[PDB]
């Protein structure tokens, strides 16, 4: 089939990297290039790592970092915009 | 090698404290 099934995460990572985002806006609020840049990184991802639970546990993973650690928000922001292209539309290497 | 910027792709206009 594809993985673990017909699993479908779309919904949770794209409201999941939002909360990420809207916190992003909080935080880089004088950097609004950040927000854009990650939405824009996760456009140009392959929607199947997107749709997938492994981007999941990037994401609550990262975007809660961020929450608890704004100190190193961007390094969260950093994984996840690395995140979305290194295993989505480039994944030759997983 | 870096094919990307990945995380410095960020650092080139905004980072923190780091």
């Amino acid at each position: 089939g594809s993985h673990m099934g017909k699993k479908c995460y779309k919904l949770e990572n794209e409201k999941l990297f939002e909360e990420f985002l809207e916190l992003c806006k909080m935080q880089t609020a004088d950097h609004p290039e950040v927000v854009p840049f990650l939405y824009n990184r996760q456009q140009r991802a392959h929607s199947l790592f997107l749709a997938s639970a492994e981007f999941c546990n990037i994401l609550s993973r990262v975007l809660s970092r961020a929450r608890s650690r704004p100190a190193k928000l961007y390094v969260y922001i950093n994984e996840l915009c690395t995140v979305l292209k290194a295993h989505s539309a480039k994944k030759k290497l997983n | 090698g870096s094919q990307e910027d990945s995380d410095s792709e960020l650092e080139q206009y905004f980072t923190a404290r780091w």
